[PDB]
RNA sequence: GGAAUACUGCCAGCUGGGACUGAGGACUGCGACGUAAGUCAAGGAUGCUGGCAUAAUGGUUAUAUGCCGCCCGUCUUGAAA
RNA sequence: AAAUAUGUAAGAAGUCCUUGUUACUUAAUUGAACGUGGACAUUUGAAUGAAGAGCUUUUAGUGGGCCAUUUUUGGUAAGC
């Protein structure tokens, strides 16, 4: 018959890695979490407790609670056709602090830099982002770079 | 062809000329779309949508509710303006001189309102009086306080009201409802 | 199409490890410019480590026949793909252009060997200045001293449906 | 009631722009540019008619 | 209160300083288009007698024209389409050149012919296909009073400030390109010059980008 | 007699009609499952904060 | 060395022929030409002329001709079967 | 170790400054959480589009499917 147990199909999702077995350092265990951090989800296959389960991999949550040993994590699961909130009681082995949202942090610390020592000029402060333009005009000389001309090819077997 | 990105042809689906025949609302309902055409203010048209309104839409408004808002600070000498029934409420023994502008007047609403010695008003008076809505609270009832609406989203968990004719013991009290008669909910 | 013959020349992008590179040029056969840096961009993908998107087009400019009233003899070397493998050809065509050169070389690389556009490569074409160095016959017998031959049987178009006499294939 | 073309109908095209009026009087489609007698590097004409 | 003269020479007035205001600014914009063709020009031929090459900046506008009916298309496409508001079949729409934009035509190329619009094409398509979008609806533009109603905030009073704002890419040409209605064309008058269009233009065909004859296209579904 | 066992086809056209809509966020979500002894501390402590605010703007 | 011409593109350059349409129904708007009065091709056709005034146009109907058209209802993935 | 698909983020429910409550926590005004007052506004924080956005009740039919390109299993294969 069919299989689908709680760890079916995981079995290169869970192997640890190559060359990075045995115990985990200290830092996963000394860094903090506080409720309403953003974190990533991946589970360590050596911790057997408080693992999540296998949709959970590569998704990012939430806390919403602390404990002892672990942090309740909030994901948005998509069923059927809208989303429902799950809530996770992981160990923090399987935690990581998620690095997208300390980058818009300091954005938005040096955009508010910018801003206020713009603010004593007004020049005009240009705070949003903008996407990668097309290039601007250019003179390309020929000192030392006379173009060197290129033609195709014979074919040949090479074996 | 076209790649239609919405539903063609869709009604609004928001009511306009109400369902009642009753031809005194229709008097007042075409005198406040005059006033929501031609005076810009948000009052009028408020009160026209709410002329157009159905029953369970239009919660009545106890005299009690009418006082705790007027208790407001500020709000006592407004004209409270509610597009329905005033009933009246006994639980109260102090009301004050207000002027209520209404629907429909109960007939110890009304007692109660002239013995405090306010007035009672229909909405075109209170449209000759202030017809910018001047000065005035409008004052809504409990929509969800309805019989019906403890059993909408019955489910799983969800603490919501089963639809049943007979209660006590007996009438769905058994297994699905405590972890003794297999499992609670 | 009719073909009209471009200079390419492109580079990568420049980068604060390495300002300006090596500017490489190719001569190719297009009916137009956007067909022309298309193919310049497949054979410099051919040859070095760049495409499109990492690199820059700094110039195109059509190259026009320099004496397009003489008549010249070209040798023209292709590369080619069939059914079942991939060939080199020389061929020489007599012609005034090299663009004429290179259009019936596509129709006689169609006609003959079924060769499409997407399956030719121009290894190259070149004036073969001295007679002699000519070496196929079907171009070397137009090359004879004081050559004149007649056109036999000539068959003159009408344009009416009907004709009162025998037409007459004199020339 | 009805869409009155610019690029034909002049009064309509002199009601949306008024320079098109000026733009005809000078004759602005037909500027003639400024002879200016410069020359391409050798390198240039060389590498253009290299093989 | 007679109220058919007074304020009738008064609003004729007001309308003579707008229309001396739109003359002026009509004619400094032909002198920075003209001043900048010739620039270009002459910068090309100054690197030319450098021994450099001028390499033109890229270009920053596309016009785009959907060349595909509305079945049969997978939905990232659709919805791309969707997006760039070429809902039908001969329907064309400006576009900003970003990396962002560009990821999109790549995303919906075989349904599109897309190129890069001179002035006289953007001034035609204006002009004879020239429609506003005012709370919600197609209005034919006929008058500069509606361009000043509707993007006067920006700026922009009259069909030759739209056209300035679309051709030079400028600051305002997102609220300029959304306040124009989608370019209904016909087909072409001489056909598309294929036999087969569902083809890339480099492979004979029609779809993708072919640059400059877009306006050769374009002037003939216009 | 044998029949179809199993497809997803139409499935995500069936969803995306009036589908993947993403759930409303709120100011304040739901303090459930969070620890009873922290729980049980902060009920206290808006205790006191609502008695010293009450008797600041008395 | 001095031109010409091709090709490609632009003109708010000029001009001839053909076809389909004429919605709206006092005025109001934006313009153009004029010092002005005013005029205009400027928010949708008017002017001039002829024949007939009747089965002539037209409608209906039978027929002929060109091209097209399988039997309905039903179950079904699928019906002219 | 790809390509294609896939989670999160791109602000006012944000960021910073100062300091009240608690029976929790700490050697400890140490912290945690929730709080009072102040500052930073239209380039308020990438693009494009929005055709309105959000919410609820109730009920029909359906729960035999088949076909094409690409991915793909059994089978010599099949309009399997
Ligand atoms: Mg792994
Ligand atoms: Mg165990
Ligand atoms: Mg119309
Ligand atoms: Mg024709
Ligand atoms: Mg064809
Ligand atoms: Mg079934
Ligand atoms: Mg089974
Ligand atoms: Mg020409
Ligand atoms: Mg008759
Ligand atoms: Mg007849
Ligand atoms: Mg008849
Ligand atoms: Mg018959
Ligand atoms: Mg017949
Ligand atoms: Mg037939
Ligand atoms: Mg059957
Ligand atoms: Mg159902
Ligand atoms: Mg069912």
């Amino acid at each position: 018959g069919k299989s689908h147990g709680y760890r079916s199909r995981t079995r290169y999702m869970f192997q640890r890695d190559f060359r990075k077995h045995g115990a985990v350092h200290l830092s996963t265990y000394l860094k903090v979490y506080k409720v309403g951090d953003i974190v990533d989800i991946k589970a360590n296959g050596s911790i057997q407790k408080g693992m999540p389960h296998k949709f959970y991999q590569g998704k990012t949550g939430v806390v919403y609670n602390v404990t002892k040993s672990s942090v309740g994590v909030i994901i948005n699961k998509m069923v059927g056709n809208r989303y429902l909130e799950k809530r996770l009681n992981l160990r923090v082995e399987h935690i990581k602090h998620s690095k997208c949202r300390q980058e818009f942090l300091e954005r938005v610390k040096a955009n508010a830099a910018k801003r206020a020592e713009a603010k004593a000029q007004g020049v005009a402060v240009q705070l949003k982002r903008q996407p990668a333009q097309p290039r601007e005009s250019r003179i390309v000389s020929t000192e030392g770079n006379v173009p060197q001309t290129l033609a195709p090819v014979p074919y040949e077997t090479f074996i | 062809g076209i790649d239609h990105t919405s539903k063609q042809h869709k009604r609004s689906g928001h009511r306009t000329a109400p369902k009642s025949d009753n031809v005194y609302l229709k008097l007042l309902v075409k005198l406040y779309t005059f006033l929501a055409r031609r005076t810009d203010a948000p009052f009028n048209k408020v009160v026209l949508k709410a002329l157009f309104l159905s029953k369970i839409n239009r919660p009545p408004v106890s005299v009690s509710r009418i006082a705790r808002a007027l208790k407001q600070e500020g709000a006592a000498n407004k004209t409270v303006v509610v597009v329905g029934t005033v009933t009246d409420d006994a639980r109260i023994f102090e009301f004050p001189k207000t002027t209520v502008a209404a629907l429909r007047f109960t007939a110890g609403a009304r007692a109660k309102i002239v013995k405090a010695g306010g007035e009672c008003i229909t909405l075109d008076q209170l449209a000759v009086r202030a017809p910018k809505g001047q000065n005035t609270l409008i004052l809504r009832g409990p929509r969800n306080s309805r019989e019906a609406v403890r059993h909408f989203g019955m489910g799983p968990h969800k603490g919501k009201a089963p639809r049943i004719l007979s209660t006590g013991r007996k009438f769905e009290r058994a297994r699905g409802r405590r972890r003794s008669k297999g499992f609670k909910v | 199409a009719h073909f009209k013959e471009y200079q390419v020349i492109g580079r990568r992008l420049p980068t604060e490890s390495v300002p300006e590179p090596k500017l490489f040029r190719m001569r190719i056969f297009a009916s137009n410019e956007v067909i022309a840096k298309s193919r310049y961009w497949y054979f410099l993908q051919k040859l070095h480590k760049v495409k499109k998107a990492s690199g820059e087009i700094v110039s195109i400019n059509q190259i026009n026949e320099a004496h397009p009233t003489k008549v010249k003899n070209f040798g023209v070397w292709v590369r080619y793909d069939s059914r079942s493998g991939t060939h080199n050809m020389y061929k020489e065509i007599r012609d005034v252009s090299r663009v004429a050169a290179v259009e019936t070389l596509y129709q006689d690389m169609a006609a003959r060997h079924r060769a499409r556009f997407r399956s030719i490569h121009i290894l190259k074409v070149a004036e073969i200045e001295k007679t002699a160095d000519v070496k196929r016959q079907y171009v070397k017998q137009f090359l004879t001293k004081d050559l004149k031959f007649p056109l036999p049987h000539r068959v003159q178009k009408s344009t009416k449906t009907f004709s009162y006499k025998r037409p007459s294939t004199f020339y | 009631v009805l869409k009155k073309n610019p690029l034909k109908n002049k009064q309509v095209l002199l009601r949306l722009n008024p320079y098109a009026k000026v733009f005809a009087a000078e004759k602005l489609g037909s500027k003639k540019a400024e002879k200016t007698g410069t020359k391409p590097a050798a390198v240039f004409t060389e590498t253009l008619k290299h093989d | 209160a007679e109220q058919v003269a007074a304020e009738r020479a008064a609003r004729k007035a007001a309308n003579k300083e707008k229309r001396a205001i739109i003359l002026e600014r009509n004619a400094a914009y032909q002198k920075e288009y003209e001043t900048a063709e010739r620039n270009i020009i002459q910068a090309k031929r100054d690197a030319k007698a450098a021994g450099s090459y001028y390499v033109e900046a890229q270009h920053k506008l596309v016009f785009v024209v959907r060349i595909k009916g509305i079945n049969k298309i997978p939905p990232k496409p659709r919805k791309v389409l969707q997006l760039l508001r070429l809902t039908r079949i001969n329907s064309g729409t400006f576009v900003k050149v970003t990396k962002a934009t560009l990821e999109l035509l790549k995303l919906i190329e075989p349904y599109v012919a897309y190129g890069y619009p001179s002035y006289s094409t953007i001034r035609q398509l204006v002009y004879k296909r020239g429609f506003g979008k005012i709370n919600k609806q197609r209005v034919p533009l006929s008058d500069n009073a509606i361009i000043e109603a509707n993007l006067g905030k920006y700026g922009i009073l009259s069909i030759d400030d739209l056209i300035h704002e679309i051709i030079t890419v400028g600051p305002h040409f997102k609220q300029a390109n959304n306040f124009l209605w989608p370019f209904k064309l016909s087909n072409p008058s001489g056909g598309w010059g294929v036999p087969r269009k569902f083809k890339h233009f480099i492979q004979g065909g029609s779809f993708g980008n072919r640059e400059e004859f877009i306006n050769k296209l374009v002037k003939s579904m216009n | 007699a044998k029949s179809k066992n199993h497809t997803a086809h139409n499935q995500t056209r069936k969803a995306h009609r009036n589908g993947i809509k993403k759930p409303k966020t709120y100011k304040y979500p739901s303090l459930k499952g969070v620890d009873p002894k922290f729980r049980r501390n902060h009920k206290h402590a808006l205790h006191g904060t609502a008695k010293a605010l009450a008797a600041a703007k008395k």
